[PDB]
């Protein structure tokens, strides 16, 4: 099968730049273009550039031209990205797709969409990178409800986004629920992760929620019990 | 040394209709463009932009081979500045064309009694294509005030309409094949030379 | 550089046929192919349509594409709750260098369900927070149906202003909405107020929930 694959998370300081990789299988890398496109947390599509793996030529964005370097390596069938002068708000998440029209001819290009899609590579331009404080929140009477209680993780205070919440170690999903953070008027982010379970499994069930936050290198575990 | 694959082009038992065109991209190897012109096989060879008997001391970037079906009386489209149904709506040549154009029957191949309906062509278009842009699409064509809403009636029309081939038909109306050969120069290392 | 014009948001129910409409310009749409995308709640984009109205093999037949002039659309007939998503449409510019152009972006909601009234947890601050000297009011709202809410926090029967924080509704894995509010406060205001509550309101009818330091 045709895809696309993409390097990993990227955490880097304002002013740096990131270089980021899309390798190809299942097809000949030099018969398609390729194609960067970015997306800001919440916000829509942005098309950065194509390169055409053929004959390394490109046609960038006018807002990125002087600022992206689009590459390639046919030998190992890989593109790269490349944006330097990173700025806060080039916190996004990075696609590489493939140009749906094999053989162009550079000289007389047509566009006719990008049919696949790499899994998308996530660049993070901050100075702070702040931990998060856990606190369980605590299944109760008032969080139970006949047969069912409601318990969960408050995760607190860190900075960038984001963090990603399991619980026992991914061996509990059903019931699960990690919600979206809310920026405080401090500029640090919380969220918080709830599950429902079995009142009947309260006494001798263990919930542990794993709160992860790449950005500070940080993995907390925190166990919840009953009050 | 690899030599071009020209005879998978030319020798495939299917070609692609002419609203649908098919591309190939030739590199990395050799061509004798003179076994190609010193054939008898052929009853269209033109060439734009360059002399056929210097091809074979000329190296490009990549050569291209576009192929389709039309009928005989459509040979004449397939050439910069021309306009008609299939120059206007199915395969257009830019004005800077640089390449060859080759055609030949094939009543024995594309024909059957009773027609051969499988190659198509667009009749109705709202705008000329570019060079070298291709029109897949198949929505109504709005040819009056009315909206079609994907209804065909009158003033909606399927935009592509079934050549007829039979092989009884005369010349004008029997299936050509077709082969565009264009020859790209970009700002990289030549991949297709003479021999 | 140019943008294509979309609609911020588009609904329906299952069953029924939605179009969702992209407005450009003689120099994308009104000349090149326009393509249209989907893109499911954190992954990556999807072509649905491209060459005006041509569908990659495994789209489904619901989804249809039309362009005429300088604008184009995108038509779902017959709505399955997993089209819920957002759409983009999508066209070469020839202006200037020559560029993509994505539009805006639809989000697509499906009401493929009943109204349901929300469940409202009320957490009050954990004992390891007011022993960092620090307190959060956690109301988790769940299981609700459409996604719409309005959050009010009250100390005892007055209302509470500051320290309110609270998320945009978003889907469960049981494809309802859920959402949470926070009440940030210091621990002496927790410990100096008869109670505090969290009531929801969800078309018209209120869900509340109260939680003191006892
Ligand atoms: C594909 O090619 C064969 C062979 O054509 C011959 O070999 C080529 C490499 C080239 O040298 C041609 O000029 C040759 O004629 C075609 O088969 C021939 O068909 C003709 C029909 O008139 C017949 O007289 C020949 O005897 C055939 N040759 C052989 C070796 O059998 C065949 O028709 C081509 N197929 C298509 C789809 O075009």
């Amino acid at each position: 099968q045709v895809q696309l694959v993409q390097s990993g998370a990227e955490v880097k300081k304002p002013g740096a730049s990131v270089k980021v990789s899309c390798k190809a299988s299942g097809y000949t890398f030099t018969d398609y273009f390729l194609h960067w496109v970015r997306q800001a947390p919440g916000q829509g599509l942005e098309w950065m550039g194509w390169i055409n793996p053929d004959s390394g030529g490109t046609n960038y964005a006018q807002r990125f031209q002087g600022r992206v370097t689009m590459t390639r390596d046919t030998s190992i069938s890989t593109a790269y990205m490349e944006v330097s002068r990173l700025r806060s708000d080039d916190t996004a998440v990075y696609y590489c797709a493939r140009d749906n029209e094999r053989y162009q001819m550079q000289n007389y290009y047509h566009y006719y969409g990008m049919d696949v899609w790499g899994q998308g590579t996530t660049v993070t331009v901050v100075s702070r990178r702040l931990p998060p404080s856990v606190f369980p929140l605590a299944p109760s009477s008032k969080s139970t409800s006949g047969g069912t209680a409601a318990l969960g993780c408050l995760v607190k205070d860190y900075f960038p986004e984001p963090v990603t919440v399991s619980w026992n170690s991914g061996a509990l999903t059903s019931g699960v629920h990690t919600f979206p953070a809310v920026l405080q008027s401090s500029g640090l982010y919380s969220l918080s992760s709830v599950v429902t379970v079995p009142s009947s499994s309260l006494g001798t069930q263990t919930y542990i929620c794993n709160v992860n936050h790449k950005p500070s290198n940080t993995k907390v575990d925190k166990k919840v019990e009953p009050k | 040394t690899n030599l071009c694959p020209f005879g998978e082009v030319f020798n495939a038992t299917r070609f692609a209709s002419v609203y649908a065109w098919n591309r190939k991209r030739i590199s990395n190897c050799v061509a004798d463009y003179s076994v190609l012109y010193n054939s008898a096989s052929f009853s269209t060879f033109k060439c734009y932009g360059v002399s056929p008997t210097k091809l074979n001391d000329l190296c490009f970037t990549n050569v291209y081979a576009d192929s389709f079906v039309i009928r005989g009386d459509e040979v004449r489209q397939i050439a910069p500045g021309q306009t008609g149904k299939i120059a206007d709506y199915n395969y257009k040549l830019p004005d800077d064309f640089t390449g060859c154009v080759i055609a030949w029957n094939s009543n024995n191949l594309d024909s059957k009694v009773g027609g051969n309906y499988n190659y198509l062509y667009r009749l109705f278009r709202k705008s000329n294509l570019k060079p070298f842009e291709r029109d897949i699409s198949t929505e109504i064509y709005q040819a009056g005030s009315t909206p079609c809403n994907g209804v065909e009636g009158f003033n909606c029309y399927f935009p592509l309409q079934s050549y007829g081939f039979q092989p009884t038909n005369g010349v004008g109306y029997q299936p050509y094949r077709v082969v565009v050969l264009s020859f790209e120069l970009l700002h990289a290392p030549a991949t297709v030379c003479g021999p | 550089q140019s943008v294509l014009t979309q609609p911020p948001s588009a609904s329906g129910t299952p069953g029924q046929r939605v179009t969702i409409s992209c407005s450009g310009s003689s120099s994308n749409i009104g000349s090149n192919t326009v393509n249209w995308y989907q893109q499911l709640p954190g992954t990556a984009p999807k072509l649905l349509i491209y060459s005006n109205n041509q569908r990659p093999s495994g789209v489904p037949d619901r989804f249809s594409g039309s362009k005429s002039g300088t604008s184009a659309s995108l038509a779902i007939s017959g709505l399955q709750s997993e089209d819920e998503a957002d759409y983009y449409c999508a066209a070469w510019d020839d202006s200037l260098n020559g560029y993509v152009v994505f539009g805006g972006g639809t989000k697509l909601t499906v009401l493929g369900q009943p109204k349901a009234a929300p469940s409202v947890t009320l957490f009050p601050p954990s004992s390891e927070e007011l022993q960092a000297n620090k307190a959060t009011l956690v109301c988790l709202i769940s299981d609700f149906y459409p996604g719409a809410v309005t959050v009010a926090w009250k100390a005892d029967s007055s209302p509470v202003k500051a320290g309110v924080e609270t998320t945009t509704p978003s889907k469960q894995s049981n494809n309802k909405y859920a959402a949470s509010s926070y009440l940030s406060l210091t621990p002496e205001q927790w410990k100096s107020h008869r109670s505090y509550s969290c009531q929801v309101t969800h078309e018209g009818s209120t869900v509340e929930k109260t939680v003191a330091p006892t």
